């Protein structure tokens, strides 16, 4: 795992 | 005021917040790295959209239409919906609130439908913000409800109590010592400028971020090879998953350091046991990943130590130990 | 004849094929249980499309232009594209073959992004088959350039050296004593009824699938628990991995029944190691999954036992052991 | 996990 900024 | 939050999968941040004049409940994550808040439409048509808590416009009548049409592309998969305006309420706090009506998501799973989450609550920024409105959190000062511009999120360290989320002052029963601030590197998200050091190896003044939506502490790639190399560890070939020991002494503590204090991080705290209770074997909460430049992260496993505080009115996070 | 096969994540089925009339290469994975093949586009516009390998329509003048728009809405997340007929080559077989130029993808990933996979190589039915085309296999003995319509697949025993597929004949160097066939109870897919025991725990006539897209055995979901629950097993907690000790006795061997030759894998085949050499600790190859009504899946651990031969000819399926 | 029928 849950990753959530690219 | 306070917000109850319970454990997910690991990433014990889910909430509950309501929509509109009657009670639209929906499990929240409360984000801090997505700046606007999303919500599971009645009318969302998409596969997993079967059990999770629905939107119903109609029903609650403060909606405010707006009705245009969202294309949120994330990093792993597409949600798009419709902007809808209606009262968004946490606890004692509703208020006039711009969000999204999701009617279709696709590449969030596996992860979505096995968890209870329903809606993504943005608690970041402006810039971050498409539809360029200002958050939540912001619009309450702005449009009193409450005093001042501030959250905060308070983890329990043995991870078996209730977590909470707050929302008015510093609630001091949570964090222990001296409360630190620390000053943002962007305004674009809660990240700040920090040295950080593991083995030999560091990197000097490398940004940072906090995230709530993360369940583990992320490391540039080549930061961790260079510990990792010889710091003998495994894997789940090919799949993103490493491991070691829960007896481990070569293991550094995750040290984040700053020209005021110091936030460190025990072996003991980024590991966790695989056989339950008794275990010789544990999986670090640290996964190598380049997102940025001299991008790390903390997520969860942070958050369960240290006591983080999160300040519009003084563009300063909070830093503490827990209680 | 044959084709090289080499492993990707514990999923040793990816090979080469090419498009048009010059060198057009992709990484391919040989799906059983999907119908259409297709590959990622030059003027594919996704995120992940940057590093996988393309086709250019315009530099392989066989395209035969079909240029309408398909809508591929899998289980996990979303491809489309637009359809072009060309020709299509494994080895030494070439021919007319309409499949997807894609576009654009959505929810495959965190998987596809990180593997060499480009394209997935329909291996399938007609019914699957939108566009109700009949599959690559199948227009070769309807546009002679081999014989019979038939492919084996062979994965070698010790997961070391070369796997292949063969499209012709039945390559005898490969299985083991007699081969066998069975009697598929779908059109649908490469499936057949079968007896499955583990524990005490049994399901008679349950319908089974063979799967080269799939890297571990499935089994009904209270199948899976009612040995499991006193057969000691452990998790990453509310995240799909399931474990037990490597040297593990109270475990049973996976039976395959039917009523010519039982297809049984032992404890040894579907567990692996964690700690890499000289490690106590095991994964399963089996998890847990309702994808229908008594639906057992067969994948790459399987293969990696049993050799398999794919029939259209006599709807037919291979089934012997490996070299 | 790799799983690919619904």
């Amino acid at each position: 795992x849950v990753v959530x900024a690219x | 005021d306070n917000v109850e939050l319970k454990d997910l999968a690991n990433v014990l941040s889910f909430g509950e917040a309501k929509l509109g004049d009657n009670g639209q409940k929906f499990n929240f994550l409360f984000h801090t790295a997505s700046s606007n808040v999303w919500v599971p439409s009645i009318k969302c048509t998409s596969e997993s959209c079967e059990s999770k808590n629905h939107y119903d416009s109609s029903k609650s009548k403060t909606y405010e239409k707006d009705d245009t049409p969202v294309k949120l592309t994330s990093k792993a998969g597409t949600i798009s919906g419709i902007f809808s305006k209606d009262l968004v309420t946490i606890g004692k706090l509703s208020v006039p609130y711009k969000f999204i009506e999701m009617t279709e998501i696709v590449g969030f799973e596996p992860f979505y439908s096995e968890s209870d989450v329903d809606g993504v609550f943005g608690l970041g920024w402006k810039d971050l913000s498409i539809g360029s409105i200002d958050p939540y959190i912001v619009e309450l000062k702005t449009q009193n409800k409450i005093e001042q511009a501030v959250y905060s999120i308070y983890l329990p360290p043995e991870n078996k109590n209730k977590g909470y989320l707050t929302i008015g002052g510093i609630e001091e029963r949570f964090f222990d010592g001296p409360l630190n601030y620390e000053k943002l590197n962007h305004d674009l998200m809660w990240q700040v400028d920090l040295d950080v050091h593991f083995g030999n190896v560091s990197s000097k003044k490398a940004n940072v971020i906090l995230d709530s939506a993360t369940s583990v502490i992320t490391v540039p790639t080549e930061f961790f090879n260079q510990f990792v190399e010889s710091a003998s560890v495994f894997k789940v070939p090919f799949l993103s998953l490493y491991v070691t020991t829960c007896g481990n002494t070569k293991l550094p503590t995750l040290e984040y350091r700053s020209p005021n204090k110091v936030y460190t991080l025990e072996p003991k705290q980024y590991l966790e046991p695989l056989e339950n209770i008794f275990s010789a074997l544990c999986m670090l909460n640290i996964v190598p990943i380049d997102l940025e430049k001299n991008t790390f992260v903390l997520g969860d496993p942070f958050m369960r130590k240290y006591f983080t505080v999160y300040d519009y009115d003084n563009h300063t996070v909070g830093f503490a130990l827990a209680k």
